[PDB]
């Protein structure tokens, strides 16, 4: 039983997608203002409506009779605007823009911490007595031709609130960057945004590699309080691990879990190995129309027949309104195709993303690492969607080339691994408390008898082993860690009656009544090293007996995924 | 709506916190010391010093224990999941789920700011105003929910429950929470069926905003009989015990 | 089965850039000493910025009632008996009717099976209860045994 | 358990006809005998064509985000605790809290359910858990016995 | 969404918005629980020899 404090490190991001403003279109910037040549520009939105303006402000209502206006802190609220549909006319509008001091990043994916219990966001600063005051200024802004003539009247006719808030990205990126030179400017308007890509963490199934097996240098002792003599003794080659995943598959149903022991099945999706691409059922358009049903009126008036004229087309206006709106044609509207997105969609998500390194290429003005292993490299890279599109091996059963040698069961679809993320929660700090269970075959099943024993063990700390991670950021350089507290013991008696208990110890000290055991994989392992490009090796094996022999069992895997058992830490092993 | 007490239904199993029993108000029924809290069966706890919790959940070791072995005779020789056809739709490992989760720490983090609902202006310029209604407001960044990933996290602290519906909680009358048989041990033995005793039970639970009902099932043995002698005439006789009813000459 | 669709909330597009329906103004500051007096200043603000007055523009779309609707056309209404559908117009089109042309260019009105039959009713339809269902695209086996030689 | 969604990519929608914002414009031909210059051209060709510049006019919407959001609202928001609705405005509506009427038109904000809850976390709201959660319209037991006497 | 609280048709009434009422399926219970009296003594059922 175990305790202790894992920290997941800051390349941690379970979800797809973004959280900030998910629904804004991916290129649509924030109300901005900036320099140029030197004069200041200013671009965005004012929503509220409101009564009468003021030096003071935007009246929002009466309190008797007094005017009262807007709270400087976090008046006109960015949600609330308008609510009929049909289009009115506004004299006194508001709204909030951002000073010239923060930076410009798009809609998509932008926050900034609240300061104060209303909502309101914006930076407070010192008084010059030990206090903390908010500091936004006012912007009015009238019609061009009203100025366009005399300050007769000049009446403003909209309120920006600007202030300057402590903007940042947590989880998107940029993927298209105008200019290098940096600071505000025209330019970088321009920008988009697009999200991270997921990337999972948890402990390993049946928590492996928590525990030394198969390491002379650490072996475990059982033995007996006054003999000193170890009971368990392993050799250098008797793989321990994978034995166990057998037995547990072969005595048992696997698709199960059991959140015990951390028990889930590492798997990937049927469907993103092999590619049955199907096509589209797309027969029928899916337009899309204006919000008010129409909005290319055109005006009319009524006319009446006339009378003894054969024709006599007269204006009549007693009743009905001169000037009436009315469509004429067909109503606007725009198309999409619904199916065909969803498709491609699913395929750059799924497939083009996981491609070898080989075929991306580097992006332009922006910063990237070095380490080819590190979560930055890994996310900042950019794949052309013209690899795999909607229209890729159409009509068959079968999978990409590039993607046979690449390992399927680093991705973010593996639901053990997955599940077992979910398991110790979203956060990022994780206090956390395991039971671990035994795995060695000579002590797995043993029915000890009375008497005194001690029983020691050992555990690692590196972060490489212990923990997964859907994609193979080396996360001892994402600074992951994870520190052991406090450990414990737990057994469990029958309560058997005295005389019967004793009765069957008696008999079982007898030593034709010994126990026996034996290891499921039961065979001996050799790895073999085979270099790049190469086609053909040999082995050999010198004279020897080969007395109940059994058979052979081989397999294939890639160096830079096998640690060096053995020792007691291996720091040339950047993987995971 | 669905009523539990007909078609078995259940969804409050997870809100029952300590059961407590004794026979003649002065003996305690786990007998002779075998659990490890001293009294009582523990089903949950929420603060826990020692470290009695299993599965990741907040479920004491004990009760764990007690209902794997009420229902499939396995835990003194190890946990492993039972097989199917021991383990229909209303047992216990069938509908048992962990669930944890992480939250900022107001009392730690230095710039919480408690934020209603009427100001998390999240998603702003393209959604209603709090109804379902056109879409309203300005582009703006968002201020809500606080980060909990990322190099610029804050703070936080983790909350774990479990969700088990569907299914009963038992308690076998028996010397060692085993089923060897329908007719127990301690069914028979002299003391409980050749004089009299008194029975209370505690239960302490979880509070809720509604008048309830605690729902028992004395499992007891209810049996009948029946013979044929003629043409058209048939005779029975039934038998419940221990809570008899019934005449007596 | 038709259970309908889940359409409570409007899914609105929006504007490539947000906004686009802009329109210019001038800053004006508060004239000192006469009251509600105001003028021109454009010491460091250009005479002309871009501001949109009121809500953005954006159409209207209803999604899950479109997929469902593709789906029931595409999957039954197309392969109704032929007694119903009617020859198109100003087509060339072949004359035996067993033909890959025949059953291709022939076409079928929409209304016939819409998303608002039998609603909530499980249920198929009196005319195709007389169709070989085998004879169809989502055969699971036959796709498989297709896609097995190749494409 | 709310994974986000896969929206790398953005769906546009064009505009029925291709192009809307053309512009007119006239043939021209290189005048000969000069090295330069120009001069107009009716010979063949009518003087008054249509050409587009740069892109074409189209409007974005995510699109994953959408619907993950309508089955968010639709299958959890509703069926809240009465205790966080609060009565509309302008409509009358009934006082027993137990009838059809009043637990339809009650109205529930959609920011307490959103497409952000609980982000990467397997989890049930409080809220909800002590609610019974076998009244529902996708008990697929209680659906299947009430389409069998009709709809 | 109702702008104006009057009636008859104005300008405002033009700014309306319409939503569909909440699914409500109603059918017998499982194997039709409640359709015979049980564990009731004021009508408890009878099989008898006649
Ligand atoms: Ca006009
Ligand atoms: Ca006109």
């Amino acid at each position: 039983d175990i305790r202790g404090v894992l920290d997941r490190g800051p390349t941690f991001k379970p979800y797809s997608g973004t959280a900030y403003n998910a629904l804004a279109p991916k290129g649509a910037p924030n109300p901005c203002e900036w320099d140029e040549a030197q004069k200041t520009h200013v671009f965005g939105q004012a929503p509220y409506s409101g009564i009468n303006i003021t030096k003071e402000g935007i009246q929002i209502g009466v309190e008797g009779q007094t005017p009262k206006y807007a709270d400087k802190t976090f008046q006109p609220e960015p949600q609330i605007g308008e609510s009929q549909w049909y289009e009115t006319e506004i004299n006194h509008a508001a709204g909030r823009v951002l000073k010239k001091t923060t930076p410009m990043k798009p809609c998509y994916g932008s926050y900034a911490k609240p300061t104060n219990e209303n909502g309101g966001q914006g930076i407070l600063v010192k008084q010059q007595n030990g206090k903390l005051e908010s500091q936004v200024e006012m912007q009015f802004f009238s019609t061009t031709e009203a100025t366009a003539g005399n300050g007769d009247n000049l009446t403003p006719k909209v309120v920006l609130y600007s202030e300057d808030v402590d903007i940042e990205t947590p989880d998107t990126h940029i993927s298209y960057m105008p200019t290098i030179k940096e600071g505000n400017s025209r330019e970088l308007m321009g920008q988009q945004s697009m999200p991270n890509r997921p990337n999972y963490i948890a402990f390993r199934d049946n928590f492996i590699g928590l525990m030394y097996y198969n390491s002379t240098g650490n072996m475990g002792v059982l033995a007996g309080q006054a003999s000193q003599l170890n009971a368990v003794v392993d050799l250098q080659d008797r793989n321990t691990e994978l034995s166990y995943q057998l037995l547990l598959d072969s005595i048992g149903d696997r698709t199960r879990y059991f959140s015990m022991w951390n028990q889930a099945v590492d798997s990937y999706d049927p469907d993103v190995r092999i590619i049955e691409n199907h096509g589209t059922e797309d027969e029928l358009p899916n337009y899309c129309f204006p919000l008010g049903g129409v909005i290319n009126t055109e005006t009319l008036t009524k006319v009446k027949p006339k009378t003894g004229q054969e024709n006599g087309w007269e204006k009549d206006a007693t009743e009905f309104s001169d000037k009436n709106e009315i469509r004429v044609g067909n109503n606007f509207a725009m198309e999409i195709n619904l199916n065909a997105n969803l498709w491609r969609n699913f395929l750059y998500s799924n497939i083009a993303l996981y491609l070898p390194d080989k075929l991306k290429y580097s992006p332009s003005n922006v910063k990237i690492s070095d380490n080819p292993n590190t979560y930055d490299y890994m996310n900042k890279r950019v794949v052309a969607p013209g690899l795999v599109d909607c229209y890729i091996n159409l009509g068959a059963r079968w999978s990409l080339d590039y993607m046979d040698n690449v390992n399927p069961f680093n991705h973010h679809r593996n639901a053990g691994l997955r599940y077992r993320s979910m398991l110790l929660g979203n956060g990022r700090y994780v206090p956390f408390h395991i039971q671990v269970p035994q795995k060695f075959f000579a002590i797995k099943n043993l029915l000890l008898l009375p008497g005194s024993y001690t029983y020691e063990w050992n555990f690692r700390k590196d972060v490489n082993m212990v923990l997964q991670s859907s994609l193979g950021n080396d996360l001892r350089v994402d600074g992951a860690s994870i520190k052991f507290d406090s450990i414990c013991l737990y057994a469990t008696f029958f309560p058997m009656a005295h005389n019967t208990a004793s009765t069957l110890e008696a008999m079982l000290r007898n030593d034709t009544n010994d126990q026996s055991f034996n290891d499921y994989l039961s065979a001996a392992n050799m790895l073999y090293p085979i270099p790049a490009n190469a086609t053909n090796v040999p082995i050999s094996i010198p004279s020897r007996n080969w007395a109940a022999f059994r058979g052979w069992a081989f397999t294939r895997l890639k160096t830079k995924e096998t640690p060096s058992l053995g020792s007691g830490y291996d720091p040339y092993y950047t993987y995971s | 709506g669905s009523i539990p007490y007909l078609d078995g239904t259940f969804y409050l199993n997870h809100t029952f916190k300590k059961v407590a029993i004794t026979f003649d108000s002065s003996v305690s029924w786990p007998g002779n010391d075998r659990l490890l809290t001293p009294n009582e069966f523990e089903i949950k706890r929420s603060v826990d010093g020692e470290g009695y919790n299993v599965a990741q959940c907040n479920m004491t070791k004990d009760w764990f224990l007690v209902q794997m072995l009420a229902n499939y005779n396995i835990g003194y020789q190890g946990f492993y999941i039972p097989e199917s056809y021991k383990d229909r739709m209303y047992s216990f490992f069938r509908n048992f789920q962990p669930m944890s989760r992480q939250v900022v720490d107001d009392t730690k983090y230095k710039d919480y700011q408690q934020v209603g609902i009427l100001h998390q202006h999240n998603n702003s310029g393209f959604v209603g105003y709090l109804a379902p209604t056109m879409r309203e407001g300005q582009a703006y960044p968002a201020n809500f929910p606080y980060p909990l990933i990322g190099k610029t996290a804050v703070d936080s602290i983790t909350q774990k429950k479990f969700l088990c519906d569907r299914t009963l909680w038992r308690i076998p009358f028996s010397s060692n929470f085993m089923s060897m048989g329908a007719l127990t041990d301690l069914g028979q033995n002299l003391l409980y069926a050749n004089s009299a005793h008194a029975l209370d039970m505690t239960f302490e639970v979880d509070p809720m905003d509604e008048p309830t009902l605690l729902y028992v099932l004395f499992e007891v043995f209810d049996v009948v009989r029946v013979h044929r002698p003629h043409r058209g005439v048939i005779e029975t006789v039934y038998l419940r015990t221990p809570f008899s009813a019934g005449n007596a000459t």
